[PDB]
RNA sequence: GGUGAAAUUCUUGGAUUUAUUGAAGACUAACUACUGCGAAAGCAUUUGCCAAGGACGUUUUCAUUAAUCAAGAACGAAAGUUAGGGGAUCGAAGAUGAUCAGAUACCGUCGUAGUCUUAACCAUAAACUAUGCCGACUAGGGAUCGGGUGGUGUUUUUUUAAUGACCCACUCGGCACCUUACGAGAAAUCAAAGUCUUUGGGUUCUGGGGGGAGUAUGGUCGCAAGGCUGAAACUUAAAGGAAUUG
């Protein structure tokens, strides 16, 4: 039962828009659609919907996320930046 | 003692030479001249008669300005260039001697990285 | 045409007392006329003298040291300690092939809160009789060194002040007890304070800058 | 050399007995029954001092644990996970002296 | 057919030796390559340190060294005579002239 | 909706008065539903907290930052912006910061800005794909959708509509002393073409 | 000519056959 | 600024040079060696964590469980590919300035992709020691890395006794090196490239004149660039290796 071979969660698109579209959405489609891991009650309950946002199933938590994963990359190299320019003025 | 004190960077490319001469704290500069100045070449302008004929024409508005003793600093490129120091650096040096100028207390800042950058050139070289 | 000299107000520098000789020279600046006097840029100006000159004996010829100038005051401006470099000719000297290098540093806030950063360097030497060529050592050995090297490194720091070690760096009272502590690993030749960094400093304040000034 | 914590805690896990668990801790508590609690690091503030203020009461040794209680629940060799450990006796192992 | 048994320069057991940049060509060659030769100077030389040693204050001084360590592709290093060419059992003495 | 950046809304209590008062935020990615928001020049620096610009360190990045004290922001809205803080001023409560355009303005030190950088991620990533999914996207906007082309209409409907073949005919950059009606095309365009520019 | 470079030369010739033979659908 | 000389370009909006403070990204100097580690590719700032590996020590344990391998699999420099993050430097394409009979270049200024990272591909390098793995056997010599054993050897303190470092002798296990040819080879050379017409310890892979040609075709893998597999017709007396003298 292996169904699709390279398609997968985007067989669903048919044959229509063309591969690197197609492929590119896959990515992110698959991204948003995972399941994350609660920083707080530390289940992997932490599910999409409204791209931004992010919930826990189980303790109601909501973060603000990225559109289509939880953390920007980027984002994380800014709690970074904070906390270090931080730890620089309160030491 | 006495001696009114200055500091008296010298930085030598091999295509030319600075003499620059400040106070302690680098800020206020007293006079700089250099190679590219005192010969009509863009051969020259590291030249050693260059770079003496530079510290002559500091000398003039050193005492003038009041500098009486300096000390003297030396460097090359250096980062990721040369190292080693041009043509007229050291008749330079020298020159300052030619002045009156009373020296003291001689130091190399060229710049050397904690392995830095990529150099110029290209890998298979500089080939002529 | 116009020379900027004529209207060039000149100064004197005061080092500060934790060292011997005060005179350092005549720094000039440009006047104190109206839009931008001239208590502007001298006050945070920062010099550099050898070791050797501060206290007369050049047994310190190497060690250069930045002093910040502070407070100007009464057209004689009055300075701190800011730095030390060990200059180039002496550090690149110290190094030699055929040895192992250890490098050295951590970072420790003293009691009138400066936060410092401050650096040693070690290297190791045959000892009498050996036969053996080179003089490495086991990196088992360079760990717990350079470790005590910083632990001895932060507790002189530490427990005092900047105007103690301003004072305890010249007579070099650390590097005696890292060659008194790492006697029993390795023989290690010329061991030093290399550099200290001055990242935190508090502000103005006054009654340590006159805890320094005026008596020289 | 150095026995970490899971160490000591992989000698408490078979040498003496153990709860884990809010609910269950919180009877050890009010027996005084508990020798220490391990608190893994992402359990709320509000069970967290409704924790240290049960067991400053009856004296009871705190210790909070580095990680989250997915990790704290390996630590105890357990394969689900736990937010909160009561050591009911040392058994072979130390933990209450050593080091905390 | 083999020239060397150090090839061009010795690394005998090691897969890789994080190549050096040349102080000349630019040319890239890898560390255990490389002709390196430390060059030590006195901070004036000539018979300035005469005259030097005159100008300056301090009781005699003491004289700072420039301290520098060129690292040298073969292509530079024999043009610029750093090396030369040797016989097939003159190339073999690894002594230092 | 018709925005691609969350909205967190915060409780704040009435200074003056016993009430609770309400504001809607901008999420900032990592503001989180419990948090506790701290807001004013003793604030702590940390994500989801409001500050004055001159009372962060440089180097520290910001959102929804003020061009003017108590305009209650403007600059870096946008799902996923910040302003990075490049320098302070003695004189004249000044800061000086890069936009997100990349242009660097300076502003008064008085004004606020948020710590961190607005949620909403990648979002502009993920290919529309469809012309569906670009007409629900503008119908929560505006009706800026679908667009006819210019040099497609008659010579009546557009300066470029003129046919016969599908072109524009003349220069299709415009100045900008251009009259209202002859605006269309590249309008002030310093130069055109690719660039490839980084 | 050099090793490296009739390398090459036969990669440009195995494209174009390549394509041509491609017009055969 | 820049070269052999120049030009390009930067500049009295103060250029190069000077100082104070700040930001980003890379890199990890000197120490650095015919020294280390790893299956290779490779790996070079400090501390912590997570597991790993050799050699050694051993009067533990198991007791043939092993050796080498078609298939199949893990890893695999660099460039390169798809996406975001990044973008300091260097820098394909390119743009130029010079150079030359020309100069699509070498040299000079700038500079896109690249370079850096995350996720996913790609699976090629003179990926070289151009030298399969296991086991035995045959020769002297000093340096050295790690471990162990013997030193009533040595040096620094306050038992000048104690953990260290140094010296010396022995012994495994390493990265190399030197001399000799015992042998071997076409030679260059080689402690193996010896124990080969006195031709067999075990085992894996490849080659069979030069081309054509790593071409054509089929298959297969890849997003692609490509990789893997891989002919024949026909053509040709040389091609080639090492060494010698010129
Ligand atoms: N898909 C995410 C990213 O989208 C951007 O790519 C898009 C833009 O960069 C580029 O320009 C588009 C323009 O075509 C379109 N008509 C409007 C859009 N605002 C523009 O974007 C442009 O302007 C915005 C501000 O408006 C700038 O912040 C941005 O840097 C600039 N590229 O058009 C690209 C799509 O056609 C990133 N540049 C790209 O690296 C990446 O694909
Ligand atoms: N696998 C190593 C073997 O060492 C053997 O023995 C060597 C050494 O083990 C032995 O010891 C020598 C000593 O003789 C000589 N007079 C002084 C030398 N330092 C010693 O070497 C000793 O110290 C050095 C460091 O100094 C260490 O690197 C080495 O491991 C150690 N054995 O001396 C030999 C060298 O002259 C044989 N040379 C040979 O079988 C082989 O090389
Ligand atoms: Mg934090
Ligand atoms: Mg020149
Ligand atoms: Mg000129
Ligand atoms: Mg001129
Ligand atoms: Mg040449
Ligand atoms: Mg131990
Ligand atoms: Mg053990
Ligand atoms: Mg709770
Ligand atoms: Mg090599
Ligand atoms: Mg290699
Ligand atoms: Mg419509
Ligand atoms: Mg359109
Ligand atoms: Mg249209
Ligand atoms: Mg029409
Ligand atoms: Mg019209
Ligand atoms: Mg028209
Ligand atoms: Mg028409
Ligand atoms: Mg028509
Ligand atoms: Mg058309
Ligand atoms: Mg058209
Ligand atoms: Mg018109
Ligand atoms: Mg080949
Ligand atoms: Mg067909
Ligand atoms: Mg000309
Ligand atoms: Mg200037
Ligand atoms: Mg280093
Ligand atoms: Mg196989
Ligand atoms: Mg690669
Ligand atoms: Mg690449
Ligand atoms: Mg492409
Ligand atoms: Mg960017
Ligand atoms: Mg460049
Ligand atoms: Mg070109
Ligand atoms: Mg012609
Ligand atoms: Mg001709
Ligand atoms: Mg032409
Ligand atoms: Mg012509
Ligand atoms: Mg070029
Ligand atoms: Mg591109
Ligand atoms: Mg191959
Ligand atoms: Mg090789
Ligand atoms: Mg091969
Ligand atoms: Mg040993
Ligand atoms: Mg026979
Ligand atoms: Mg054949
Ligand atoms: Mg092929
Ligand atoms: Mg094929
Ligand atoms: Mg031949
Ligand atoms: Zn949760
Ligand atoms: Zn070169």
């Amino acid at each position: 039962a292996k169904r699709t071979k390279k398609v997968g969660i985007t067989g669903k698109y048919g044959v229509r828009y063309g591969s690197s579209l197609r492929r590119q959405v896959k990515k992110l489609e698959i991204q948003q659609h995972a399941r994350y891991d609660c920083s707080f009650c530390g289940k992997k309950t932490v599910k999409r919907g409204a791209a931004g946002i992010w919930t826990c199933s189980c303790c109601k938590k909501t973060v603000a996320g990225g559109a289509y994963t939880v953390s920007t990359a980027a984002a994380a190299t800014v709690r970074s930046t904070i906390r270090r320019l931080r730890e620089m003025v309160e030491a | 003692n006495s001696q009114v004190f200055g500091v008296a960077r010298i930085y030598a490319s091999f295509n030319d030479t600075f003499v620059h001469v400040t106070d302690l704290s680098g800020k206020e500069t007293i006079a700089r001249v250099t190679g590219g100045m005192k010969v009509k070449a863009d051969r020259d302008e590291s030249s050693p008669y260059a770079a003496m004929l530079a510290a002559q024409d500091v000398a003039a508005k050193c005492k003038e300005v009041g500098i009486t003793a300096v000390h003297v600093k030396i460097r090359a490129t250096g980062g990721t260039r040369t190292k080693t120091p041009g043509p007229g650096g050291q008749a330079a040096l020298r020159a300052l001697a030619r002045s009156g100028l009373r020296i003291g207390r001689i130091e190399d800042v060229t710049p050397v990285p904690s392995d830095s950058t990529r150099k110029k050139g290209g890998r298979r070289g500089r080939r002529l | 045409v116009v020379d900027p000299f004529t209207r060039k107000e000149w100064f004197d520098i005061k080092a500060p007392s934790t060292f011997e000789n005060r005179n350092v020279g005549k720094t000039l600046v440009n006047k104190s006329t109206g839009l931008k006097s001239a208590s502007d840029a001298l006050k945070g100006r920062v010099v550099e003298v050898c070791l050797a000159d501060l206290q007369g004996s050049e047994d310190h010829s190497f060690r250069k040291i930045k002093l910040r100038v502070d407070e100007v005051q009464g057209k004689n401006l009055l300075t701190n300690f800011h730095g030390m470099d060990f200059t180039t000719d002496k550090l690149r000297s110290m190094v030699r092939k055929w040895q192992t290098l250890i490098e050295a540093n951590v970072t420790v806030k003293t009691s009138d809160d400066y936060v410092l950063r401050i650096f040693a360097i070690a290297f190791t030497r045959k000892q009498a009789n050996q036969v053996k060529r080179h003089s490495y050592a086991q990196s088992s050995h360079i760990r717990a060194i350079r470790k005590v090297i910083s632990e001895i490194l932060t507790k002189e720091v530490q427990g005092s002040t900047l105007a103690q070690l301003t004072s305890k760096l010249i007579p070099e009272v650390i590097n005696k007890e890292i060659e008194n502590a790492t006697k029993d690993i390795f023989p290690l030749q010329n061991i030093h304070v290399r550099k200290v960094k001055l990242l935190k400093q508090p502000k103005f304040d006054v009654g340590a800058l006159m805890a320094l000034h005026g008596e020289g | 050399s150095q026995e970490s914590i899971n160490q000591k805690l992989a000698l408490v896990i078979k040498s003496g007995k153990y709860t884990l668990g809010y609910k269950s801790t919180v009877k050890s508590l009010r027996q005084g029954k508990s020798k220490l609690i391990i608190i893994a690091a992402n359990t709320p503030v509000l069970r967290k001092s409704e924790l240290e203020y049960y067991a400053m009461l009856s004296k009871t040794k705190v210790y909070y644990f580095q990680g989250g209680n997915n990790e704290l629940g390996t630590a105890v060799g357990k394969l689900f996970r736990v937010g909160v450990v009561s050591i009911l006796e040392a058994g072979d192992s130390d933990i209450l002296t050593t080091l905390a | 057919p083999k020239k060397r048994a150090s090839n061009g320069r010795n690394k005998k057991g090691r897969g890789h030796v994080k190549p050096v940049r040349c102080v000349n060509c630019s040319k890239s060659i890898p560390k255990d390559k490389a002709i390196k030769r430390m060059a030590i100077r006195n901070i004036v030389e000539a018979a300035a340190v005469r005259d030097l040693s005159e100008a300056s204050v301090y009781p005699e001084y003491a004289l700072p060294k420039t301290y520098n360590k060129l690292h040298y592709c073969v292509s530079c290093a024999i043009h610029a005579r750093i090396v030369r060419v040797r016989s097939r059992e003159d190339r073999k003495n690894r002594a230092p002239p | 909706s018709g925005r691609g950046a969350p909205l967190a809304k915060v409780v704040f209590r009435d200074p003056y008065k016993y009430r609770l008062r309400e504001e809607i935020f901008i999420a900032n990615e990592g503001v989180h539903t419990g948090q506790f928001i701290y807001a004013g020049k003793k604030a702590s620096l940390n994500v989801g907290n409001v500050l004055p610009l001159g009372s962060v360190p440089e180097g520290t990045i910001v959102s929804n930052v003020e061009e003017k004290p108590g305009d209650r922001g403007a600059l870096a809205r946008a799902s996923g912006n910040y302003v990075i803080i490049i320098g302070h001023n003695p004189d004249e409560n000044k800061t000086r910061v890069r936009l997100p355009s990349g242009a660097k303005k300076v502003i008064s030190s008085d004004a606020r800005g948020v710590i961190g950088v607005i949620a909403g991620g990648g979002r502009v990533d993920k290919p529309l794909l469809k012309a569906g999914r670009a007409f629900h996207k503008y119908r929560l906007k505006r009706n800026s959708w679908p667009k006819t082309r210019g040099v497609a209409m008659n010579p009546v409907d557009h300066p470029h509509g003129g046919g016969n073949h599908q072109h524009i005919g003349k220069a299709s950059t415009i100045s900008r002393g251009a009259v209202s009606g002859q605006k269309a095309g590249l309008i002030a365009a310093r130069r055109t073409g690719l660039l490839r520019g980084s | 000519m050099r090793a490296k470079w009739r390398k090459k030369r036969t990669r440009r010739l195995k494209r174009k056959r390549r394509k041509v033979r491609a017009r055969s659908k």
